[PDB]
């Protein structure tokens, strides 16, 4: 019912970055855990990713970088990937929403730079390779003085 | 030179031309022709099939119906003895998935036949078609052809010749009013005899009446082949 | 069921909550309930601790403590029997259970399933693989 | 971070930069201290990767948990980017980033599968089918396990240069090939035919 | 400016039945051919909506709702046709007496198609393209039609009419018209 709002874009990306910030919060049972992040895989699957965009800003702010409740992250990259391929991969876009931003196709270079580099630079490890290494091959698959003081002076008068 | 050599030595040395034959083609007129003609009939003379024919480039359809005629009628014979064989266990279906197993590649270059050939309908073309036709009936026939046909096909990673068949029956020519066609099919709908459709013919016209009455079989054959958590707990 | 774990496991139990609750008044306190565990080898995280107390003064009695348990148990046994369920057509060593292998199943299963039964399973879910007929058990 | 910040938070502080810079102007003050790029940058990555992963086997015939993280990563990112973009590369740093891998591929298999049938999928071509052909060469006078993995990877050589064919020294090799082929069951007759 | 769309009379829609049609391209170019619903709106583009069913002759792409890719475009002189049947509502397209087949190998660009009100004949023609349309008045006129469709069981529109197929042709000038009672942007209240 919430795919695709319009209407309260902003609302529902403020909703979704907020519950992505409990989803990493410090106070929290195994079992909530687990359903806030399939909350959130869900939402962001159905939501459109530029309604989303406030809230992927701070998922690949530091995606590489957090390790804490990594699986949320890597969830969430793969959802929206697979579900928009083409929103982003393509020059084009989808047949409907079109082309992405080109900030936002920059912020998720970024993040493809900085997972693979740590994933190379990163040991071996069977719940690495199960998790982020699908999630680095999709997003390789998305790739088509007193003159000092007076000036100070002047700069405070104007 | 070496095609007339293969072509009149059909065996051992079998795998040893056929890639010498392969290099040929796909270097790539009447030759090219003649080089697919002695392989189709080696192929029919003799896995061993997927290599006969790894791909098809045939472009000359006079060859095809020289040659894939006396094919197509051996093919037939064979499908013939085959469900002979079958009607009077085991060996019988293993031999049907044997035979239907190697009619894949002979049914693929019919198939090539008849689109490149689907332009000019000639007598050569309908007989094919004609007995094309006859064996996908026989085959659908026996469902234990069909089942052998299904595996074979899995094996090697019925439908397929029916499919492949219907374009030949499309192709056939039959009479506009087609009132003895209706009537055979109305027959063998209740699995009667040809003295039908000769009635209402009657109602070479031996010859348009056998033609009706095949065609309205081939037609019944192609619409019929077209035609609690509490227990997971315990089991658990 | 309070009675989930096994006889040496509940003796065990009761020797973990006897020493915790030297009192003898039977109530132990949750910093003592938790160090028992740990003793024990259960050893739960804070928020974990926290949930298995309210599930289940601020003492909690040995009874309380084999019902708080008793959570753990079912849970362990329907890990073991999801895995039960994924491995049954991996036991054959194939991997994937063909038709007549999972009638053959269902029919040694004898929950009373009839051959309806059998087909609407088989339908709801051709092989069967080992991870498709653990999906379908989980329903 | 700079570029994880938002637009406007960080246009924020640009635009008192800018006025800052603007009184420094006025007041005579002078201070003085991108998809073709992200492909060059990925290719330029590959080919420090194959480079890496060379520097690791040859390590290995005679740290590790890294290079193997690498190898079991970038190798599937490769393929998967491969099978996307194989029009996008058809169609440069990139080639030259593609000929190092395929001669660093060709240098481990003469000393992961589907990543080198992914892959496949001048001189060094030359050099590659005279090897080829030399091992096939002593594979056939063995017969009359490096021979089976030297065979193996030549039938994804034979496809990947019969692709290359389609789409499009070393016609000196290719004879020399077809010739020990003609000279010498069906597997060698596949590769004949793809050759 | 706009693409001419031509269609025939609304007293010529067929609600059953098999009917085939031939279009022939003098000049290549972005041809727009099937049927469209009797309810056609100019305005709009030839298979944007959802009451229209054509297959565009130069990109290769079916136009339904959006744009599909299906068949090859085609070259100067080949002509096309359309072969429908209404019984099992399935469309096939037919380019120089051959079936076009899909992505998947299907043989049909769209199925499953509601009747409706009807389907009737409708083309269309770019900027400065030039076509011939072949209704099946004449037998002899049809040269394909023999090759493919013959023996099918499907016959031409103009199986037996004496009088020649009426047609209607979009007119470029603009002419004033009454407002909608349920224009969907555009409402008029008289207080």
């Amino acid at each position: 019912l919430f795919a695709g709002t319009e209407h309260r874009a902003i609302m529902v990306d403020s909703m979704l970055h907020t519950v992505y910030r409990l989803s990493r919060g410090r106070s929290l049972t195994k079992a909530q855990r687990d359903v806030i992040e399939d909350c959130l895989m869900a939402l962001c699957r159905y939501i459109r990713p530029s309604m989303l965009q406030h809230l992927l800003r701070r998922l690949v702010f530091d995606v590489p970088i957090l390790n804490e409740f990594a699986k949320m992250p890597l969830k969430l990259l793969t959802n929206h990937y697979e579900r928009c391929w083409k929103y982003y991969c393509l020059p084009t876009g989808w047949a409907n929403f079109g082309v992405t931003s080109e900030e936002e196709l920059h912020l998720t270079r970024k993040l493809f730079w900085g997972i693979f580099d740590s994933l190379a630079h990163k040991k071996y490890d069977q719940e690495l390779y199960r998790m982020a290494m699908p999630c680095l091959c999709a997003i390789a698959g998305a790739l088509p003085p007193e003159k000092l003081d007076s000036f100070i002076n002047k700069f405070a008068e104007y | 030179r070496l095609m007339a050599d293969i072509g009149g030595l059909a065996p051992h040395v079998i795998e040893i031309t056929l890639p010498m034959l392969c290099s040929y083609l796909p270097r790539w007129s009447d030759h090219l022709n003649s080089l697919l003609g002695n392989i189709l009939r080696i192929i029919v003379n003799n896995r061993l099939a997927v290599f006969a024919q790894p791909i098809v480039s045939r472009a000359r359809p006079e060859l095809l119906h020289s040659h894939f005629i006396p094919t197509i009628g051996r093919l037939r014979k064979r499908a013939g003895k085959v469900v002979a064989e079958e009607e009077q266990r085991d060996e019988f279906s293993v031999l049907c998935r044997d035979l239907y197993a190697l009619y894949p590649l002979l049914i693929r270059y019919v198939d090539n036949n008849r689109a490149h050939w689907l332009t000019e309908p000639n007598a050569n073309a309908e007989e094919l078609f004609r007995m094309v036709g006859e064996i996908f009936i026989y085959w659908s026939k026996s469902h234990n052809f069909k089942r052998e046909e299904q595996n074979f096909v899995v094996q090697n990673e019925i439908v397929a010749t029916l499919k492949k068949m219907l374009p030949i029956g499309l192709n056939m020519c039959a009479p506009t009013d087609q009132d003895l066609i209706m009537l055979a099919k109305t027959r063998y709908a209740l699995k009667d005899t040809d003295e039908e459709v000769r009635e209402f013919l009657q109602n070479d016209p031996e010859k348009i009446v056998r033609r009706v009455q095949e065609v309205s079989a081939v037609l019944y054959h192609l619409e019929q082949t077209e035609h609690s958590k509490q227990r997971r707990r315990a089991v658990v | 069921m309070a009675d989930q774990l096994t006889e040496e496991q509940i003796a065990e139990f009761k020797e973990a909550f006897s020493l915790f609750d030297k009192d003898g008044d039977g109530t132990i306190t949750t910093k003592a309930l938790g160090t028992v565990m740990r003793s024990l080898g259960q050893n739960p995280t804070e928020a974990e601790l926290q949930d298995m107390i309210n599930e289940v003064n601020g003492t909690i009695d040995f009874p309380a403590f084999l019902t708080m348990m008793a959570r753990k148990m079912k849970d362990t046994d329907s890990e073991e029997e999801i895995r039960e369920a994924f491995r049954v057509f991996d036991k054959d060593g194939n991997g994937y259970i063909s038709a007549a292998a999972l009638r053959h199943v269902m029919t040694n299963l004898g929950e009373k399933l009839t051959d309806e039964e059998v087909d609407e399973m088989i339908r709801e879910a051709g092989q069967v693989n080992y991870e498709a007929f653990v999906q379908m058990m989980t329903a | 971070p700079y570029d994880t910040l938002t637009a406007k938070e960080k246009a924020r502080d640009r635009e008192k930069a800018q006025e800052l810079l603007k009184f420094l102007q006025m007041n005579g003050y002078a201070v003085t201290r991108i998809e073709k790029r992200f492909a060059f940058g990925f290719l330029q990555q590959l080919l420090r990767w194959m480079d890496i992963s060379q520097e690791f086997i040859a390590h290995l015939e005679a740290h590790e948990q890294e290079i193997k993280f690498f190898a079991k990563i970038l190798l599937p990112l490769i393929n998967q980017y491969f099978t996307n973009h194989c029009l996008y590369f058809l169609s440069n740093k990139e080639k030259e980033m593609i000929t190092s891998l395929f001669c660093k591929l060709a240098a481990l298999v003469r000393h992961v599968v589907n990543c080198l049938h992914i892959l496949a999928r001048k001189a060094g071509l030359r050099s590659f089918f005279e090897s080829a052909s030399e091992d096939i060469e002593k594979m056939v006078e063995n017969l009359r396990q490096n021979l089976t993995y030297t065979t193996v990877a030549l039938l994804p050589v034979l496809t990947t240069l019969f692709q290359h064919i389609a789409q499009h020294d070393v016609q000196v090799s290719c004879y020399r090939t077809l010739c020990s082929i003609y000279s010498l069951r069906p597997a060698l007759g596949e590769c004949l035919a793809r050759l | 400016d706009r693409v001419r769309i031509f269609r025939a009379e609304k007293s010529y829609t067929v609600q059953s039945g098999r009917w085939y049609f031939e279009f022939e391209a003098v000049t290549t170019g972005e041809m727009r051919v099937g049927w469209a619903r009797p309810e056609l709106r100019p305005d709009v583009e030839l298979g944007a909506d959802e009451l229209a069913y054509v297959f565009n002759g130069h990109r290769g792409q079916r136009w339904h709702l959006g744009s599909e890719p299906f068949g090859r475009p085609w070259q100067s002189g080949d002509v096309v046709g359309c072969m429908i049947d209404l019984t099992e509502n399935t469309i096939i397209f037919t380019l120089n007496g051959e079936v076009l087949m899909s992505d998947s190998g299907s043989e049909t660009a769209f199925r499953e198609i509601e009747i409706g009100d009807g389907f009737l004949p409708v083309c269309s023609l770019g900027p400065g393209q030039v076509g011939h349309l072949n209704l099946g008045q004449d037998v002899s006129s049809l040269r394909f039609f023999a090759i493919c469709g013959l023996q099918e069981g499907f016959e031409p529109f103009a199986i037996n009419m004496q009088r020649p197929v009426t047609t209607w042709f979009s007119k470029s000038l603009p002419q004033f018209e009454p407002v909608p009672p349920e224009h969907p942007h555009y409402e008029v209240a008289r207080m």
